[PDB]
């Protein structure tokens, strides 16, 4: 068994990764903040 | 208590070594990940802790420091700010090759490992910090917590829990301080990567001021299997109290330049003609070996022909045993120019908060460079000991220690050597 | 005017008396007959400080760029 | 190495760049990851998405970006003039990163540039007199089990050799994508022996657990 | 000369390479080397006699 | 309650809590030589001239953020802090050029006198001493950034007290240029007081700047006009 | 190794030697060095005054 079984990552163009974040960003905590917008 | 020990199959943390089964959640499904996992989860962190410092666990990533004591620290009573976990999925030190292989097999234990951690220590989010050359595997990674968030298994109430937890990836940019301790942390937080200071701890203070913790792959990659396999198992390997498994990787001058999972200690000899092919040109061709990595200095032959691969016998051998670089170098090339272009590594990657790294890499590089030319006299390359011991402990990260360590390695064992050279080079100019 | 130099008629122009404490630096200025003026001692105030106050979480104490 | 912005027109503000919107969601995707209060974070994701979305950064990408996020520009220009990432010279469409350190200058990494100056032409550091060829040599990136590794845009190319190098070359002047696959045999991150290690398949569940 | 360079002034030469020399120079010349605070008395052979500086 | 024992130099001394080690050697006498400390910026321990011996200690810790713990005993004068001082200077006067004639600050300089009282004599590194452009940061401030060691305490300055954000660091190693990446002109109120801030002689004044010298001026009270404020 | 003229020097095809960094009146134990400096407008730092009392220079 010397089969590679990935090369699934071989197809990655450039913007996959923001893609995948694009499609990935829901079903997510709501980022807790406290108080102000800004540091300032 | 045995002969140090050898590793046997089937006991190994992870298979797929290279492209072998599977790479799916059943995938790890059937390799036994997300398995019984729930109410692991759900019994309780003290016994979670007490397994992790009752397994001896030895922290990786060039620190050495024994990990279920700093999660000990992580064990404050929580107030209003939350808890994150990090994920140092950097590699830097020249030689390393290490968790790239586990990010690009078995993400899937990686997030097995963050979410026992971040139930482990009440932490609440894991960022994964990759470096930024790592743009194929990152997005595999991708690829890994789409699925792990596409079976329902991480997020809100994971594997039927009262908890949530969500895990990032942030991509790097490329530079050596970006994997440090703490320069990591204001990286996440859009600061230049520039380091903190050590009196205020990252358990007190860290990503934008939550009490947060940060840990090698490796670490958070064996944490999970310390959870659902015996205690002491895993430190029944190699010595007393370091003990466990290693990616021992021998690239550079041998056959076969490749990785082993090894268990804590073995033989160096053993290790070089058994398990990884050999050393070029027989075993007394070698002009020397650099154990531990780029931040270790060198060890010539007689010191290692029974020096085994422990870090307290390198400590005794006067070494910081770091990770994965763990190569020999042939008579047939120059060790000066090696050690040179590694501090020409080390000028072209340090930031310059303190005065005197930026300072004593300088020297060092030109004077190194001057002793590939073998311009000097012999009192300068005591003087060259003299900034290597100055430097030392005046820095705020170990980047200017691991800086000075290769120079007193040079030498405490090549001082004829370089004497020679620069004796050729009286002869070549006169 | 011949050299462009600074020229004074001023004998008492450029002593300076190094003195240790305030109580017998009034009592040398009564003493020897002359008047006198009395500034006073302005010591720095102490502070609070640390880098972990200047890496707070919500507070808007936050150096930015260190 | 000219950290001083020396105008220029084809640069100098206003040199005309913009997102596409969809771009633009990307950047509320973003900062949708990091908590709110804290929105200067994602300077380096946003940076890295503006050198993907055009190849090499102005000051007026950086200028915008300051715009989006409504942070001080000074910021941005020290994460920008900081990493290794961000080519603000400008350059052409492909980049190549022979890389090198220790062990891959142990193992002849000047030959490969050798290679490539006698089939690529320009010296090393420098560029072509055209586009989609600029050259330069870098410190470590990971890889040190195989030859002294070369990276193109997003891509890897491990175990490599100048005939190797002859073939890589001519993938390049034809312009189609090669593998990022290592070449000279050897598929992945191998020993190139006959795999010392394991054997047989993981029982997986069902081998030793305890207590679950 | 004595070979402390807060006392005495270094050679020329060694003064326009180095800096610590330099630094050395200029502030030799302006301010002066400190002296540690006390009182002595030292008396030499002048040819008339007891020729002392307190 | 709220007094924390130190022995400094074997000296006992009651200590507010959350202070610094710095704070009490100015509270029993002492002075600690010191570049990147200042004491109305934010703290950030980057000169490494501060440091200090603790008994018990493999190290040696930083006397500006270091917090006082119960009990310490601080060695101020002990064998390694003069070696680690005479080492830290020996590193400071390598890049810094041979200026001290036409530099604007030549009794007033702070690298001459903590040379002097606490640094080597005989000096090293025979080759190189890299060179840095200068920048035009405006017609009131005369600017040579090759005499600026990368004390990073303009910075603090700016982005504290001017808010403006105009001076960064760019680069790294021993590149580090510190200004403005843009060439432009960094103008507010109080930007007068980034001349007296810069503790070597790199951000000086324009209209004084080769008129004088400051061991031949004599200082004198006064108080100010033109504001109500005196 | 004489002391005589008191004389001032310059560049070999150059001008004065002189910088005005007042280290000579630093050091003149008669105070007969007098040094106002001012640059001329071509950024070099230059002089205008330099006085010295033969009557009170000790040699
Ligand atoms: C100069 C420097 C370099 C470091 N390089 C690495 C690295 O390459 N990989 C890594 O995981 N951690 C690196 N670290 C961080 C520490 O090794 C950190 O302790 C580790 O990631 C997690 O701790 P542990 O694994 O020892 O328990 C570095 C730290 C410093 C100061
Ligand atoms: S030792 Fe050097 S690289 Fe490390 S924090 Fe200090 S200045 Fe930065
Ligand atoms: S310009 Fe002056 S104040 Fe600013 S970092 Fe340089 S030496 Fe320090
Ligand atoms: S800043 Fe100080 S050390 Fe530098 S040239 Fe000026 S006086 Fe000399
Ligand atoms: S002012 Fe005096 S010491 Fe200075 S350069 Fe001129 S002549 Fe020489
Ligand atoms: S040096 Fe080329 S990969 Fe590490
Ligand atoms: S004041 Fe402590 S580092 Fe400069």
């Amino acid at each position: 068994n010397t089969t590679y079984k990935n090369l699934q990552h071989h197809d990655y163009s450039t913007y996959t990764f923001l893609d995948l974040n694009l499609d990935l960003s829901k079903f997510r905590m709501p980022q807790p903040s406290s108080g102000r917008e800004s540091p300032r | 208590k045995t002969s140090f020990g050898s590793l046997k199959d089937e006991d190994r943390i992870f298979t797929n070594l290279y492209g072998r089964h599977d790479w799916r959640l059943k995938g790890a499904q059937s390799r036994g990940d997300w398995y019984k996992t729930k109410e692991i989860l759900l019994k309780g962190p003290d016994w979670i802790l007490g397994e992790v410092k009752t397994s001896g666990l030895r922290g990786r990533g060039g620190a050495g420091f024994p990990t279920g004591l700093k999660w000990s620290f992580m064990n404050k009573p929580s107030d209003g700010r939350p808890k994150y976990l990090v994920v140092n999925a950097d590699e830097g030190e020249p030689g390393t090759c290490k968790d790239r292989e586990i990010i690009r097999h078995d993400p899937h234990k990686l997030v097995e490992g963050c979410l026992v951690g971040g139930r482990a220590m009440g932490a609440r989010a894991a960022y994964i910090y990759i470096r930024g050359e790592f743009y194929n595997e990152a997005s595999n990674l991708q690829v890994a917590i789409r699925e792990a968030y596409e079976a329902g298994l991480i997020g809100k109430n994971a594997c039927g829990s009262g908890y949530d937890f969500d895990v990032f990836v942030v991509r790097g940019a490329g530079a050596y301080i970006c994997g440090e301790e703490t320069a990591l942390i204001e990286s996440i937080e859009g600061k230049q990567g520039k380091p903190r200071l050590k009196p205020p701890f990252p358990a007190d203070v860290g990503v934008f001021g939550c009490p947060t913790t940060v840990a090698n792959v490796e670490t958070v990659a064996v944490s999970p299997t310390i959870c659902r396999r015996g205690g002491a198992w895993f430190a029944s390997f190699g010595r007393e109290r370091n003990s466990g498994t290693k990616l021992f990787n021998i690239s550079g001058h041998v056959n076969n330049p490749c990785t082993v999972e090894e268990e804590m200690s073995v033989p160096l000899k053993e290790l070089i003609e058994k398990h990884a092919g050999g050393v070029t040109g027989g075993w007394d061709n070698l002009l020397a070996v650099i154990p531990g990595g780029s931040s270790t200095p060198l060890i010539p032959k007689s010191v290692c022909e029974t020096v085994l691969m422990d870090f307290d016998a390198l400590i005794q051998a006067q070494t910081g045993l770091g990770t994965a670089a763990v190569i020999v170098m042939d008579r047939s090339t120059d060790i000066v120019k090696a050690i040179a272009r590694l501090i020409e590594f080390y000028k072209h990657e340090s930031c310059g908060q303190c005065t005197p790294c930026r300072e004593g890499v300088d020297w060092m590089n030109k004077v190194m460079a001057r002793f590939v030319r073998g311009d000097a006299r012999p009192a300068e390359i005591d003087s060259l000991w003299e900034i290597s011991k100055q430097i030392e402990g005046h820095t705020i990260c170990a980047l200017g220690d691991g800086a000075a360590w290769p120079v007193q390695g040079l030498i405490r064992h090549f001082r004829p050597e370089l004497e020679e050279r620069m004796q050729r080079f009286a002869q070549q100019h006169q | 005017p011949l050299m462009g130099w600074a020229s004074t008629a001023d004998p008492l122009s450029n002593l300076v008396l190094t003195f240790s404490t305030k109580e017998d630096a009034i009592a040398f200025a009564e003493k020897n007959g002359w008047s006198y003026d009395v500034e006073e001692r302005k010591v720095p105030k102490p502070k609070s400080k640390s880098y972990g106050a200047n890496f707070s979480w919500n507070k808007r104490t936050r150096v930015s760029t260190k | 190495a000219l950290f001083v912005h020396r105008d220029t027109p084809k640069n100098n503000p206003e040199t005309p760049f913009d997102f596409t919107p969809e771009n633009y969601k990307r950047i509320e995707a973003i900062v949708k990851n990091y908590p709110e209060g804290h929105k200067a974070a994602a300077v380096l994701p946003v940076l890295d998405l503006a050198q993907r979305q055009n190849g090499w950064l102005p000051i007026s990408a950086m200028n915008k970006v300051a715009e989006i996020l409504q942070v001080p520009p000074m910021r941005v220009y020290e994460v920008a003039t900081f990493y290794t990432m961000y080519n603000r010279k400008p350059v052409g469409k492909y980049h190549i990163q022979v890389c090198t350190t220790t062990p891959c200058m142990l193992r002849n990494s000047d030959s490969i540039l050798e290679a490539i100056q006698k089939k690529l032409g320009i010296k090393v550091g420098e560029t072509t007199p055209d586009k989609l060829f600029t050259l330069i040599e870098v410190e470590c990136l990971g890889a040190c089990v195989n030859a002294p590794m070369v990276q193109i845009n997003d891509n890897y190319y491990e175990d490599l050799t100048p005939k190797d190098i002859e073939e890589i070359i001519d993938e390049l002047k034809a312009g189609k994508i090669p593998k990022p696959g290592p070449r000279s045999g050897r598929f992945s991150c191998e020993p190139a022996g006959g795999l010392t290690s394991l054997t047989e398949p993981p029982k997986g569940p069902g081998f030793g657990v305890q207590a679950g | 000369k004595v070979d402390d360079a807060k006392v005495s002034p270094p050679k020329r030469a060694e003064m326009k390479t180095s800096m610590e020399s330099l630094i050395h120079h200029f502030k030799l010349y302006t301010e002066g080397y400190q002296v540690p605070p006390g009182a002595t008395y030292t008396a030499i052979e002048a040819p008339k006699g007891e020729f002392g500086v307190y | 309650s709220n007094l924390i024992e130190v022995f400094v130099d074997g000296q006992s001394v009651m200590v507010e809590p959350g202070t610094t080690v710095l704070q009490a050697c100015e509270k029993v006498g002492m002075q600690i030589p010191r570049f990147c400390y200042h004491e109305r910026l934010s703290v950030a321990g980057n000169c490494r001239m501060c440091l200090v011996e603790i008994e018990k200690a493999p190290k040696v810790v930083a006397a500006c953020a270091m917090p006082v713990m119960k009990g310490w005993n601080i060695l101020t004068n002990s064998e390694k802090t003069k070696k680690a001082r005479e080492g830290v200077m020996e590193f400071l006067l390598a890049n810094h050029p041979l200026d001290c004639p036409i530099c604007d600050q030549g009794g007033e300089c702070d690298l001459q006198d903590q040379s002097m009282m606490f640094g080597s004599d005989r000096s090293r590194f025979l080759e190189g001493k890299r060179a840095v452009e200068d920048k035009n940061i405006g017609p009131l401030v005369k600017t040579i950034m090759t005499r600026c060691i990368q004390c990073t305490r303009c910075i603090r300055f700016a982005s504290e007290i001017a808010g403006v954000d105009d001076l960064g660091t760019t680069g790294r190693g021993n590149d580090m240029q510190v200004g403005t990446y843009i060439e432009k002109m960094f103008m507010s109120e109080l930007s007068g007081n980034i001349i007296d801030i810069c503790p070597v002689g790199a951000l000086t004044s324009k209209p004084y700047a080769f008129t004088a010298r400051p061991w031949e001026t004599r200082k004198t009270e006064s108080i100010d006009v033109m504001d109500a404020v005196g | 190794r004489f002391r005589g003229e008191h004389a001032l020097r310059r560049y070999p095809s150059g001008e004065e030697r002189c910088i005005a960094c007042k280290l000579c009146e630093a050091v003149c134990p008669a105070q007969a060095i007098t040094i106002e400096a001012e640059p001329r407008a071509d950024g070099s730092r230059r002089t205008t005054r330099y006085d010295i009392d033969m009557t009170k220079c000790i040699y």
